[PDB]
C-alpha cells in the first residue's frame, strides 16, 4: 500500500492505532519485515494526491 | 494452662496457612508490572505492552 512516512510507528507489529483497528491490522506475532521508500516521485502530484 | 504445650502442632499450622497467605500475597505484589491485578493492565494499557 502507499501510506504517510510518520505511519510507519503505527504498522508495528501488533501496534494499536485508529488505521491498525478500522484500516489493516497486523498480527501481534507478525513474522516478517516492512520496506518502506518514499514515493513522492510517482505517488504526488502538484494539485493534491 | 501452658501456652507452649502444643507448640509443634501450632507451628504446623501456622506454617500451611502463612505459606497460603503468602501467595495470596504474591498475588497482590508487582515483580515489576505497574499493577497486581491483570484486568487493571489490560485497562490501562495497550495489547503490546499489556
Amino acid at each position: 500500500f502507499v501510506i504517510r512516512g510518520n505511519e510507519v510507528s503505527q504498522i508495528a507489529p501488533g501496534q494499536t492505532g485508529n488505521i491498525a483497528d478500522y484500516n489493516y491490522k497486523l498480527p501481534d506475532d507478525f513474522t516478517g519485515c516492512v520496506i518502506a521508500w518514499n514515493s513522492n516521485k510517482l505517488d504526488s502530484t502538484v494539485g493534491g494526491n | 494452662s501452658t501456652p507452649s504445650a502444643l507448640g509443634k502442632l501450632q507451628d504446623v499450622v501456622n506454617h500451611n496457612a502463612q505459606a497460603l497467605n503468602t501467595l495470596v500475597k504474591q498475588l497482590s505484589s508487582k515483580f515489576g508490572a505497574i499493577s497486581s491485578v491483570l484486568n487493571d493492565i489490560l485497562s490501562r494499557l495497550d495489547p503490546p505492552e499489556a
